[PDB]
């Protein structure tokens, strides 16, 4: 099982970097109460330098 | 597959709206004793909100500033750090999702087997049901020892204190207490404090071997663990066992070392600055102990019927206490263990000298004591142990003529060889409970004088056979005799008749 | 006037209050919208007082209100509280609705004055032999209780509740000073099963109450007593243990920071000893007499708790395991237990020569049965076996039936009067029945039943 | 013990007296001017000198505070001098304002903005927190750059929090937890 | 031996979950901060008057 | 930022640093000019904190300057601690110059979770035979030698490294806590002679030390051990004695606010014992096996030190004063001591009965003892006479001369496996060797030598 | 230190002067023990009168009250 | 006491070398100690006596029963003990004094085991009369040493 966990483990590692962008987008509009779409195309592409 | 894109949409139905916070400033921090400066509106007893998700209860509200403690690590809080009211008391998970789990003094699970589901919370300090809502103590809790079970009976909802000095056999004889009572419909809570992590290991880990976890809640406190925790654990193990009492079901509570949560308490006062007493201990020692040994009862129909708002009817709850002590030298007259003794409704003392000389079980019978007696007995056990009393009452006043024994009169001699064989029968193994049936067989084999030609070196082996023997050829009249321990003129001659038919051919 | 908390440090709490509104030690106050009272112990100065709460004080805040009421705690007293169940205030613990009293009486006060006290030494005519004559009870006596559990203590106090009620008219106080909550709720169904709860008010201080309750409530008990005496009766008032009223004082003495005495007792261990067994005599109106249940700690008798007991006791009743499984269900021990009324110029040459006699043939007695037991009974004298025959007879002649044991014993109670007493015993001396069987003389009142028992 | 235990019979005094000879604003003065001398370094060492009495030291304050303090306010001098307590002139003259306080109805808040500031604004929140309060609020605005968006609003132990750092908290334990 | 696979990776997983919901809080910080200006600002403190 | 010395009183120094700039509890500070350390312990308020020199102060004064250095003392960690000498605060003793670390350490953590415990029995043989009878140490397990002065802790100790360290095949961590620096010097030659010093780490704080060395020595000694056990190894821990741990703690607790408890000890005794004794324990990573001498105050037992001690450990060897006083040697209590591992199914059947038969003969010798000194040995019945014989024997068979010993017996040392400490035993419980004189039986290593010693 | 008996909000030296040698104001009460302000003439030994016919035996002459 | 009592040790060739600046080279240095402590009525378990028999190489106890019994030395062998040995002794006397002290404590406790016992075999016998002899031999004068 060890072993088994291995190979998945690998698969959502790199899955997860795909929707953090998401995360933090509804985390800023639920924080705020308001649309936050206008500022957050520059911080989608950039922040995976350090995921 | 993956998990992490479901859950995150239930922390988006969360308020952010401003909430009004009562707060002060943390002004000294030493010994686990946090000073603070502000929070005017904090209750004796709520939990206080410090940065890094720690927590403390407020235990000094003097005038220009509040004392509190720290349920955790406090060396990470600092002068300037910013503390925050709650707004509540302690308050700890209960329910049935508990049972088969290890958790810390606060109810987090501690055993590494996933969050628990527990559908409430209650309060660790409540005050007893009043007198008026109790009902007398008259049914049996069998701990599977001929020694207790025939001298010293405990009943449902009894407190029954084991007192003694260390390593001769307290845990133990709590611990087979305990896994006895997995298929009598007792549920059993265990709260360990001051103990060392790997000891609470190893008595998990004989619950689990003998098939006694999944009826047992574990609550721990152990030694590196803040004075806070390691005081607070019993009242929070009294609360989860409180929710099958009062629901109208039956419990079992064990505190392993109430004299470490004495200690424990003591610590806290004494850095609270509080007025000392005898041995150093604070003035309200014995409320400590007897706000949480008065909980341990028995309540009548009326009380589960209001308690349950009606849901539950006819049946009525307890909670059953094994408080354990340990002396210094034999010294029962410290403070400590004379506030518990006169607390709790009998004691069980074991003898180091009686521990040393082969004597097992080690249960001195001639001081220990159960106020509520007979009643917490079968009714087999209850004739069968009246003769057992006389024969080592009896031992205990002609034993030094055992060297001289030829010389004594053959009366005295007849009853001093059946002393011996009698105090040859209560010694017993560790995990090795015994049924209301198989404790029955030795026992009227003694009472009725089947031993009188057995060598007192043969007396174990004849019982072990014995048991053996009727489990193979009498399984029917062992399957009705643990019905509810009843005994009758038929039950007499079947039993009679299967030992003279052993000693025929065995 | 009202005052505020200011301080909380677990059952002590100070209060602050105006200049000209301060209350008086021992004052009772209320803490606004919580059901909480405080004893006032001392007046710090400044405008604050220390008082302990007589209760819980979790969830307690500074800053809340404080009333106070203008008296120490006053609790409800005469008829209406018999057969009911109070607590140290005086509230109704058991469920039966409130206690229709028609005045109320506040729990300190001053032991009754120099020209108070009654002229002479009067017994008190318990109806139970052994008591009547080897431990004669003097009216406003203290009586020690001695003794482990199982062996006759609740009986006996029933037995002396029935026989005060219903043959002098008097009545009875309980207080359960460091009561088990187990033990009050089957002393509550065994009085009502026995009859009799009517005669007795019950007050308890259970083991879970702060220190301050369980000091308390023995001056709230006698606080009813002294009603009942001063109405012209005389009253029996038990306290369930002493040494729990003494533990009590100490607890509170080391929360109010006071400093320890000799083997760490409260200074005032004298003081509080006194104030309430001075209260407890024999008046020119009533007569409050006290059974009181007494502990000894680490078998020690001069420990400074028995040490102060019993220089107020006037009896000592011995309770003994041993004479209980002979059969004799009194199970008063007649050679340990004694009485300061044991005297020929308080009773009389003729009882204190009965007593004494009866004494010293059981003392010859007990010396004798070793013999018997180490070298036989043929090694005995012509005059020891008839000693031995008398003494059996006056052992088993010192049993009795109670109306409170008839479903025990299977037998109607009796009440043996002083004269009867001492008639029955003078006469068993002097061999006047020596003819009779000594079972005739087992369970039957007085000695003409033992005469027709044995007709039979 | 605390300074404020030690400093509540000395500020109560001042504080009755003020009020029923209608002085509560020349004693607050007295008190700011008597707290500021003492704690002086050329103050604060000759006041710890064995050498001088007790009336030594108390006039010696009197004298460089002169009219700013009326024959009571030099007689209260005279009190705390002769007992001893001349290091608690500072403890003593901040009491004193919050007994005043209650008695005139009024609060010091201290509020604390993330990056704007305008005088509409401080009025907007001065009547709800005077109108939760039950008191006329002296607001204390500042500028607090470290919060992302937001105001922090201070005021006796009540803290009300709307700044964006304490949703950032909430939501960071929430996801963590 | 059979429960003690799944709690292993039920554990796993559950801290994974943590780590992302810590990089999303700092994502949804990185946002506000180059998102809040005076309209927003004003909407803040107007609705905090409210609470 | 900087502090100012404010308070020097003994061992215990105040430092008062910015308000905005207060170090944490626990940091380690340094004074400006003179070469001393301090530990903060608590921080009192107004940017003040408490701290424990770890040197001396006779060249403090009020107003130096302290650095604050932001963590707590960090030590050496890994391979380049063995073969060398340090402090408390890690610096090297030794005259071999610095020491090449790559790592370095805080002495202060928390203790393995509940989940990271490991159970394990495996039998470690020692080579004595009281020890190998009745206390079974077993591999991961903890050990501990109780006793007073001069009962032989440290020899027993040395034995012990002797017979199991020299062999263990990894490393080992030697910590002296409040020592006599002659056995420091006598161990370090004696492990450097022996070439063994390779794999030991040696951390010393003698007896000459200021309290605050004292109260450190053992966190130093236990966070190089625990480097080891993080790394996959298998380690022996030894401790010279722990006592000086909680002493230390008992000479600074007054001067640091703290009110005094029962016996004058630190109100904080079994706190601090824990967080200590929590840490040296077998994880599931690698395995400590340690061993700790306990001093025991004035020979009690009940002593509140020693008393919180024992149930902190698997294996309980308890040395007796009473023993040593009749010239035997090692001076174990059988009666006394204790293992866990004492189970038959743990060991074995035969080795338990052994065991538990040589127990039970000792008990009842220890009430025959007073009967032979009043009266006489004639006196007894045959079975008492017979059994006195056996147990006198037994009580001297235990002795053992060892190899460390041979200074102060003038004999050579012997070892004894477990096999020929269960064969004779037997036979002297079965009667086998009733035929030799009782002083036989005294230091002759295994049963056949007695049997030779008794023609001598 | 700590808080001395003549130390209260009451005692207000507005007029900083003594007057009244023979008479006192009770300050507290506690187990028997009353310490009184203003007795300036007292004796050591003297008995002290208090309302409702109560007297007390001044022990404790200090400098800024009176123990009895 | 500790900081008093580690004073007193025994220093290598290297230490003195190095303090003398080479004036002194090939030389051992020694400071031997001597504390007395005197106890109430026998109680060892005061303080003071509890920390100093804790921190020396061995003791010497002095009983009040041997000072009045004749044996004017008194020195009890069975609580007496040197954490030296036989390293503090002469070739002669070390081998000559082999066990003494353990056969002394032996002896002390055979005496009363045997005081009302029958004929005990030839071993005990000559043990208790080998016992009575070492026992007058330890006494001696004062100002009276022997080489
Ligand atoms: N029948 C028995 N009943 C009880 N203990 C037994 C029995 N047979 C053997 N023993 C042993 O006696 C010892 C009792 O240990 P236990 O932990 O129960 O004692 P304790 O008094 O609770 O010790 P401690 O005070 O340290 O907690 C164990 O080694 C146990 O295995
Ligand atoms: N006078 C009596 N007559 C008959 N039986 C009695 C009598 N007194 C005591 N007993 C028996 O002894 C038992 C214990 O007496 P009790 O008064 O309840 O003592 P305790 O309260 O200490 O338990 C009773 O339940 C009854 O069986
Ligand atoms: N097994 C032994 N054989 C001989 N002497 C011993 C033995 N054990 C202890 N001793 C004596 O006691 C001292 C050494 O014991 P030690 O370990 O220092 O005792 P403790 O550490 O308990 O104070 C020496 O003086 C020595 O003569
Ligand atoms: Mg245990
Ligand atoms: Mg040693």
């Amino acid at each position: 099982a060890q072993a088994e966990i291995e190979q998945e483990l690998n698969s959502v590692k790199d899955a997860l970097r795909a929707q953090v962008g998401a995360l933090a987008v509804t985390g800023a509009e639920k924080i705020l109460g308001a649309s936050i779409d206008a500022n957050a195309h520059e911080q989608l592409v950039s922040k995976l330098a350090a995921e | 597959s993956e998990i992490s894109e479901i859950i995150k949409g239930r922390i988006e139905k969360l308020d952010v709206a401003s909430q009004a916070r009562n707060e002060g400033t943390i002004v000294s921090v030493s010994d686990g004793i946090v000073r603070i400066y502000g929070l005017a509106d904090v209750m004796y007893g709520e939990m206080i909100e410090f940065p890094g998700g720690v927590y403390g209860m407020a235990l000094n509200l003097e005038q220009d500033s509040v004392g509190a403690v720290v349920l955790g690590e406090y060396q990470g809080l600092a002068e300037g750090m910013n503390a925050k009211c709650t707004g509540r008391i302690l308050e700890v998970p209960v329910g049935p999702e508990l049972l088969g789990r290890v958790v810390d003094a606060l109810g987090n699970p501690i055993d590494g087997k996933g969050p628990i589901d527990a559908k409430a919370t209650d309060a660790v300090e409540k005050v007893a049901p009043g007198v008026i809502w109790r009902k007398s103590v008259d049914q049996p809790v069998q701990t599977g020892y001929k020694s207790v079970d025939a001298m010293i009976p405990v009943g449902r909802g009894q407190r029954e204190l084991i007192i003694g000095d260390r390593q001769i056999g307290k845990t133990a004889l709590a611990v087979d207490a305990i896994i006895n009572q997995k298929d009598s419909g007792i549920k059993c809570v265990y709260v360990a404090i001051g103990q060392k992590q790997s000891t609470i290991a190893n008595v998990v880990r004989k619950l689990e071997e003998n098939g006694a976890l999944a009826n047992t809640i574990v609550v721990a406190a152990s030694a590196s663990e803040s004075a806070a925790l390691q005081y607070l654990a019993p009242y929070s193990g009294c609360t989860m066992g409180e929710y099958f009492r009062d629901r109208g079901e039956d419990a079992l509570i064990v505190y392993d070392d109430l004299s470490k949560q004495a200690v424990a308490y003591r610590q806290i006062s004494l850095l609270l600055r509080r007025p000392p007493g005898r041995e150093a201990y604070p003035g309200d020692v014995f409320y400590l102990h007897s706000r949480l040994l008065e909980r341990a009862s028995r309540v009548s129909e009326e009380y589960v019927e209001k308690f349950t708002n009606g849901a539950v009817t006819g049946k009525t709850g307890s909670l059953t206490a094994l408080p354990i002590i340990e002396t210094q030298a034999g010294d029962v007259s410290a403070f400590v263990p004379t506030n518990v003794i006169s607390i709790t409704d009998g004691q069980i003392f074991l003898e180091s000298a009686m521990f040393n000389s082969g004597i097992r079980p080690a249960v001195n019978a001639g001081i220990s004591v159960s106020r509520v007696g007979g009643a917490a007995q079968t009714k087999i056990i209850k004739k069968l142990s009246g003769g057992i009393r006389t024969a080592l009452a009896q031992y205990r006043e002609l034993a030094a003529f055992a060297q001289f024994a030829s010389d004594l009169d053959e009366a005295t001699r007849k009853q001093l060889e059946h002393g011996q064989r009698v105090t040859e029968l209560m010694k017993q193994k560790q995990y090795a409970p015994m049924s209301i049936a198989e404790m029955s067989l030795s026992l009227y084999a003694a009472e009725r004088g089947f031993l009188q030609d057995v060598e007192i070196a043969k007396v174990g082996s004849f019982e072990q056979a014995l048991i053996s023997y009727f489990q193979r050829e009498h399984a029917a009249l062992l399957a009705k005799i643990n019905e509810k321990g009843d005994f009758n003129d038929e039950i007499d001659a079947g039993i009679k008749a299967g030992i003279e038919k052993f000693k025929a051919t065995q | 006037s009202s005052g505020r908390i200011v301080q909380i440090i677990g059952a002590v709490i100070d209060v602050e209050f105006p200049r000209d509104a301060v209350p008086s030690i021992y004052e009772a106050l209320k803490v606004q919208g919580v059901e909480t009272t405080l004893e006032v112990q001392q007046q710090l100065g400044d405008g604050v007082v220390r008082s302990i709460a007589m209760g819980s004080t979790e969830g307690l805040k500074r800053g809340l209100n404080v009333d106070s009421t203008g008296a120490a705690i006053s609790v409800p007293v005469g008829k209406a509280t018999l057969g009911r169940i109070m607590d140290v205030l005086g509230n109704p613990i058991d469920e039966a609705g409130p206690i229709g009293e028609e005045e109320r009486w506040g729990i300190h006060r001053e032991a009754p004055s120099y020209a108070d006290q009654a002229g002479g030494n009067e017994l008190l005519e318990t109806g139970i032999k052994v008591i009547d004559l080897v431990c004669p009870f003097a009216k406003g006596g203290k009586v020690g209780l001695f003794g482990g559990a199982g062996v006759g203590k609740t009986v006996n106090m029933m037995e002396l509740i029935r026989n005060i009620a219903i043959e002098h008219s008097g009545y009875s106080v309980f207080a359960g000073v460091g009561e088990r909550t187990r033990e009050g709720n089957d002393f509550y169904h065994e009085m009502k099963d026995s009859n009799v709860l009517d005669k007795v008010a019950l007050v308890y201080g259970q083991m879970n109450e702060p220190p301050g309750n369980r000091l308390r409530v023995a001056l709230t008990g006698l606080t009813m007593a002294e009603k009942f005496r001063d109405e012209g009766r005389d009253v029996l008032l038990f306290i369930d243990n002493i040494y729990r009223y003494t533990l009590a004082g100490t607890e509170v003495s080391a929360l109010l920071g006071r400093m320890p005495s000799a083997v760490g007792y409260q200074p005032t261990l004298a003081e509080e000893m006194g104030v309430l067994q001075e209260r407890i005599t024999s008046t020119k109106k009533g007569s409050i007499t006290s059974i009181q249940a007494v502990y000894v700690p680490a078998d020690d008798l001069t420990d400074p708790s028995p040490a102060t007991t019993f220089a107020h006791l006037d009896a000592t009743v011995v309770l003994s395991r041993d004479i209980a499984s002979l059969g004799i269900y009194p199970a008063v021990d007649p050679l340990d237990s004694t009485s300061r009324q044991l005297d020929p110029l308080v009773i009389g040459q003729d009882h204190y020569d009965t007593a004494r006699g009866v004494q010293y043939v059981l003392q010859r007695y007990k010396e004798l049965k070793d013999i018997i037991a180490i070298l036989g009974m043929d090694e005995l004298s012509e005059a020891d076996k008839l000693l031995v025959a008398r003494a059996r007879k006056i052992q088993r002649f010192l049993s009795q039936p109670f109306f409170v044991a008839e479903v025990f014993t299977g037998s109607p109670g009796k009440y043996v009067s002083l004269k009867d007493t001492i008639a029955g015993f003078k006469g068993i001396l002097n061999g006047d029945y020596d003819h009779l069987p000594e079972q005739a003389f087992y369970m039957v009142g007085g000695i003409e039943e033992a005469v027709e028992k044995a007709k039979k | 013990a605390e300074l404020t235990t030690l400093a509540r019979p000395y500020a109560k005094a001042a504080f009755e007296y003020a009020q029923a000879h209608q002085q509560l604003a020349d004693w607050s003065a007295a008190l700011g001017v008597l707290a500021a001398v003492s704690q002086d370094d050329t103050v604060r060492q000759l006041l710890k000198e064995p050498q001088l009495t007790s009336s030594a030291k108390a006039q010696s304050l009197i004298d460089v505070c002169g009219d700013k303090l009326n024959a009571p306010a030099q007689n209260f001098v005279r009190t705390v001098a002769e007992n001893k307590r001349l290091e608690l002139l500072p403890t003593i003259a901040e009491m004193y304002e919050q007994l005043k306080a209650e008695q005139e109805k009024s609060v010091e808040v201290e509020v604390t903005s993330a990056f704007t500031l305008s005088k509409e604004q401080q009025d907007k929140l001065a009547k709800a927190l005077s109108a939760r309060l039950s008191r006329e609020v002296r607001l204390h605005a500042s500028e607090d750059a470290s919060l992302i968006g937001g105001v922090i609003i201070r005021a006796g132990d009540l803290v009300i929090d709307g700044s964006v750092r304490g949703k950032l908290a909430k939501l960071a334990e929430a996801l963590k937890s």
